């Protein structure tokens, strides 16, 4: 990714340098150095071939590195991930026999543009009416990540079937991962052998529990979770599941079973769910009117959701208000006048080593040059009680 | 009621009413001769006593009214004296067809192949209305009864 | 010899609110 | 255009002159000067080619001027404007579902000769009873400038659609522009660089506000609108919208924003709506019987509607009764005996500099030779303060 | 509208139509249409002469348009320009009288293909050893555009004439002009516009003082620069020079001589130098160890030089500490913990509306996670 350039490979630069050097080697006889003059056809013809060849010549080192990463490591290529959700079907009435919603059953939203298909056969037992199964998006891409209760139509009208819905927001819809994440994944393969110092971190945060999860390893921490009483031979693991919540004990047990043959004999592994600290933001900003207030609002929302993604966060580390301000301003088209984090402008320390931030509320105060103030107090957490 | 407005630097309503003058080189008297015949398809003759554009158009192009092309290929006013020994460029007959350019133009109806060249060659090729289809000539007479104003 | 047969053609060218609703009960919570 | 004619170009004149000059060239040796005699074949054959060549030779200067007006400053070749109105559709009953009036819905007047089509689809939400949408005339022309509620007949029936009617009198019907109007349009492009004079300002404001509007620029006119108190550095604009009414505040704001980056720095721009003076006409005229009374009345009404077009009127200038009589009589087939404007026979001065005339009512009393007196009355505007 | 076509599309059709017209006139008594007929030679000769006449009419209408461009629009049509250069003639001795080089002195390059002629008479006065005079190419075309000292050969030597050369490279040689270029050049004349707004008034000043200079136009600001006392019809210009300093009187006069004939009537144009406020920066940041300390210092310094560029600054606007912090952190490898502008952590408002900021000092106090402290002081004044 940082391969040094072997030679200068640029059409205009090649033309100009060729004219200058032809003046140099002729010992002043060649005085036509105009980059757009009568020698432009000759130099440009030469530079077209020269650039198209040097561009390929500059790829040698990166090609070697990618060949190493692809052949002897055999890392898979990320085409993109289809969003998956959990559908729930409800029947019209209690049947005397088992009912089957067949595999590849197409469902959609009100518009019919987003379409999901069931993963497998769904068997509602006799007498039961309303039950559940997983569905996958028709195509890859982040456009299939939809909120709960958004999919309610099914195209084929089946007998005794009354309604369908999604009880989860569809997630993990992606059109291909980043290069840096792939580089990290490749490097971790190399050093993941005999999980020792903070390697339990990486064996779980993306493996054996799912993508979009978080781990946190603390050495010699007992069940009392007190740092001042260290017990040697103990590793404490803190988990946040693929859904972004503290881990389900089933996932805890799966993690323990996965890591049991990999820990040092005689040592003790402790696993408990992570904790989440709610972040309440208040922003007073000045806009340049290059975007509408709604556009600024949702842009800042997306920027904060990216910033407060558990994949982008490190458990136990303080939330620095300057970093949040930089993340907000990176949207552009605005000037930040004031920011409050949990009723203060100071950095937030985390309650303990295993607490992850999660931002829940953002209050918008956006004035512009004309003088119109925009107020928008939005909640981003799933509260049924606000 | 009166609204007050003060000199601004640049609005977006200055982009509303914007360009008023558009330099366009569409079909007009000073754009008939935009297209030029390639130099490879010409003959570089010399002017000799007894020569005329009629003779050059007859020998070379087989038609006496083709002289307009030759003059248009040389930028000369025919009634001006072409001195003895002055060079001229006479278009070929068979090599005048490759001076006509072919463009596919778009339309709400559909894409059309269109020939564009200097108007002299367009008139010479379309002489006798052979190139145009009978539908166009019939259409030109769809409006036959012409309204005039009584004075 | 390779022979080609092409079949081609030319397409033709070109209120404030609702009236009545059932009575609701509203419960402040 | 009014360009000088280089040579005489006329068939018969060419024949006659060619015979006379043939007589002159010889010392009277050729005496067959009979323009329709035995030399008519020869002279007519020569004159046919002569006329078909001189007709094109006479077009050189006008061709050059047209090429200048077309190439260097592209000017669209205006053809006309279609009248537009605002239709209101009313349903027969409150529906449980949302009604859709499709695009291009055809409506017409009682006679059935004037037809309007809806601009787009109209969606009346469930429970509503009426919905408005804009409609455009079928063809260009000033005959589509109809009054309010004049368009109510529709052919295609829709379910539960009770009525449709235009709530706005259709306006901006234009059959095209004359050569002098196109000349003015071309010349304004030549000289609008830096809006400095009254004219310059008006032309700019009429642009970006629509076609069929009017502006009046007055220098040194303060907020009190009193002429005797000049305020240097102040330009007051008075606006009549595209509909022929005093300008709506949103149009005022739009024109202000348009003209803000073009006024001299430090100067103050004031914009307010124009005022209208209603003109009531009473005509007593004698008919020559070359037209029917209805045809005469229609022709006179059309001529006066042309005369009192705000495009043909200069705001603040007195209406001259002789000019009105000339405009009426240019219809032809009648002899004017008496004309009253606003209950007098004298010229009508505008109350101030920014008042435009707007003729509202006209009464006809037409007498023929046989003694039939045709009396009629036409009201052209919906209401006095429109 | 659309210009009418001046030439006849088909002249043989014209001949045939005129003969059919002969038939029409005689009421079906003239049916002889071949070349052997009586009237065909007359009709054909008339048609050919008329074709010549219509070609001349087309040329005449085109020439009328071009003459309108040249005389009224002010843009002449170029059919080819002869390249011009500045020849210098150097003598071998200091004459006591005038050395007269006659007009049309022929010089040429080594090949002799490109030949130039002196435009006038060169008069080297007594006691002068060299002289300059402009020379024009023998012909039009771009081939006469050569560099310096390439035009030195002359065939007719003169006594006491040591050398002849061209100090300048020959330029302005063109072989013609397409109709598109002429039309666009005509349109450029029509588009010309005097400055009327503050922004347009500033752009002219920027163009007059070259790249890297700034201007601020303020309306109604008197010669005493008192905002509370407006002066009608006054446009005050404040200039920051091409080097970033307030404009000196020479530059003031240079921009005044250019902007004076452009203002319209009833306006008083005043031009004054800009005012500069120095910005002092004290920065404490935490490097994440992804870059070396020296690289971070260089990157922050360059980013802050870009941020405080005169082009990027709006005079009369306060310096926002948040925007400076964003500019610094946009480097990427650091994390700002403390920033102080002029011994404060608040936005600095300008003294007036024409003061522009100019940072003159920065103090780096960078720290890594290991506690290493890199300290540096950079003075950015000229």
């Amino acid at each position: 990714l940082n391969a040094p350039q072997l030679v200068v490979d640029d059409y205009e630069q090649l033309i100009i340098d060729s004219l200058v050097h032809t003046n140099v080697v002729s010992n002043g006889e060649f005085t036509d150095l105009d980059a757009s003059g009568f020698m432009r056809p000759f130099a440009g013809t030469m530079a077209y071939a020269g650039s198209e060849l040097l561009y390929k010549a500059n790829l040698a080192s990166i090609a070697a590195a990618k060949s190493f990463f692809k052949n002897v490591l055999g890392v898979p290529e990320d085409t993109g991930t289809k969003a998956t959700t959990t559908l729930q079907f409800g029947l019209s009435a209690s049947l005397s026999t088992d009912f089957i919603v067949p595999i590849n059953f197409q469902v959609s939203d009100l518009s019919g543009t987003l379409r999901f298909y069931t993963i497998g056969n769904l068997v509602i037992p006799a007498g039961a009416t309303f039950g559940t199964i997983e569905a996958i998006a028709e195509d890859i891409g982040e456009k299939y990540n939809v909120s709960a209760n958004f999919i309610d139509q099914y195209s084929t009208p089946l007998t005794y079937l009354q309604y369908v819905t999604n009880i989860r927001p569809a997630t993990n819809g992606r059109s291909g991962e980043t290069i840096d994440n792939l580089i990290e994944r490749c490097a971790q393969i190399i050093r993941i052998r005999n999980p020792v110092s903070a390697l339990d971190f990486e064996q779980l945060a993306e493996l054996t529990m799912g993508e979009g999860s978080r781990c946190k390893a603390i050495g010699l921490l007992g069940i009392n979770k007190i740092v001042t009483d260290p017990q040697p031979g103990v590793v404490h693991l803190f988990l946040l599941d693929v859904n972004g919540n503290p881990a389900d004990p089933v996932t805890i047990s799966t993690v323990g079973a996965t890591l049991q043959p990999r820990i040092m004999l005689g040592t003790r592994l402790l696993i408990s769910p992570m904790e989440v600290l709610n972040i309440e933001l208040e922003l007073i900003a000045l806009s340049d009117s290059s975007k509408t207030f709604q556009q600024l609002a949702d842009d800042i929302l997306e920027a904060l959701k990216v910033f407060f993604n558990p994949a982008n966060l490190t458990p136990g580390e303080p939330v620095l208000i300057e970093e949040v301000k930089f993340a907000i301003r990176s949207v552009g088209g605005l000037s930040i006048s004031y920011l409050q984090m949990n009723d203060n402008a100071i950095n937030i320390p985390m309650p303990n080593q295993w607490t992850i931030p999660r931002f829940s509320y953002i209050g918008f105060e956006l004035t512009d040059s004309e003088g119109t103030v925009y107020r928008d107090n939005v909640v981003t957490v799933t509260n049924p009680e606000e | 009621t009166t609204q007050e407005f003060l000199s601004k630097n640049k609005t977006i309503e200055s982009e509303l009413l914007d360009l008023l003058i558009k330099p366009n080189t569409d079909d007009s008297i000073l754009t008939r001769n935009k297209q030029a015949i390639a130099d490879r398809d010409l003959f570089d003759i010399e002017w000799e006593p007894g020569q005329s554009l009629n003779k050059l158009a007859t020998e070379y192009l087989g038609d006496s009214f083709a002289w307009q092309i030759i003059a248009d290929a040389n930028g000369i006013d025919p009634t001006k004296e072409i001195d003895i020994g002055a060079g001229l460029k006479v278009p070929d007959q068979k090599a005048l067809e490759n001076s006509i350019k072919k463009f596919i133009v778009n339309s709400p109806t559909g894409k059309q192949l269109i020939s564009d060249a200097k108007q002299s060659i367009l008139n010479l090729i379309g002489v006798g209305d052979s190139n145009t289809e009978f539908s166009k000539t019939l259409k030109d007479c769809i409006g036959k009864v012409v309204n005039f104003s009584f004075d | 010899i390779f022979t080609s047969q092409v079949s081609a053609y030319i397409p033709v060218a070109p209120s404030q609110g609702v009236g009545k609703l059932p009575v609701y009960e509203i419960l402040s919570y």
